[PDB]
């Protein structure tokens, strides 16, 4: 997962699935899978900070865009059968202590 | 009773088969592709559990404690090391008869203790 978030050896397109109960691990490089981006959450905090949003706000003439957002490990593409191992939060609201 | 199990020959490594010694009345196992014979220590052959009350604590893997998608409570402390986090889940097994019983798996590294309440 760390190499995919820096996009070194592994394109962001490769999906990787750790199924615990059956002990398998699966890595699909195959074409045709369907994946949508998600923000990443480390501990209880989003990895999207304010400094990222200020740079995107000014995106014009910064040459700073989505690919530079994905390359910082803030957003991640997650296809379906990797959504079985994930916990999603609807909004940052669910992250705060209830 | 026991759920018994296979035995293999020591030469051709095939499946030994149970057979009866008529002279000494002693259960034997014999490969059918050689003359190898061995005396039966267990004396049970075919055992079948129809009621099949099954112990899930044997199937459960201790690695399950790393899954984010499972719930956990600090209500039930670990029985061995007294750790508060326990990640509990149901059978997760088809043909479980009717069980909503929760099985508990202790978090914290390497404890892996697995109990049922
Ligand atoms: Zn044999
Ligand atoms: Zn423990």
């Amino acid at each position: 997962r760390k190499l995919r978030r820096q996009m070194d050896i592994i394109v962001s397109e490769v999906s990787m699935i750790r199924d615990i109960r059956e002990r398998e691990i699966r890595i699909y490089t195959d074409a045709g899978r369907i994946c949508r981006p998600l923000l990443i959450v480390e501990k209880q905090k989003l990895l999207l900070k304010k400094r990222h949003i200020d740079q995107l706000k000014e995106r014009e003439y910064n040459n700073y865009s989505w690919q530079d957002l994905v390359a910082s490990g803030v957003v991640e593409y997650i296809d379906t059968l990797e959504e079985e191992t994930v916990m999603l939060a609807m909004t940052p609201d669910d992250l705060q202590e209830k | 009773p026991g759920i018994v199990g296979i035995r293999f020959c020591q030469e051709c490594n095939n499946m030994l088969y149970p057979k009866e010694d008529k002279e000494n009345r002693i259960l034997l196992y014999a490969c059918r592709n050689c003359d190898y014979q061995q005396e039966a220590d267990n004396s049970c052959i075919y055992v079948n559990k129809i009621t099949h009350e099954v112990d899930e604590l044997t199937q459960i893997i201790a690695d399950v404690s790393q899954d984010p998608t499972l719930p956990r409570t600090e209500d039930h402390p670990c029985q061995k090391c007294g750790h508060k986090e326990a990640v509990f889940f149901q059978s997760h097994s088809a043909r479980a008869e009717d069980a909503m019983r929760l099985y508990y798996v202790c978090t914290a590294p390497h404890c892996g203790h697995r109990w049922t309440e």
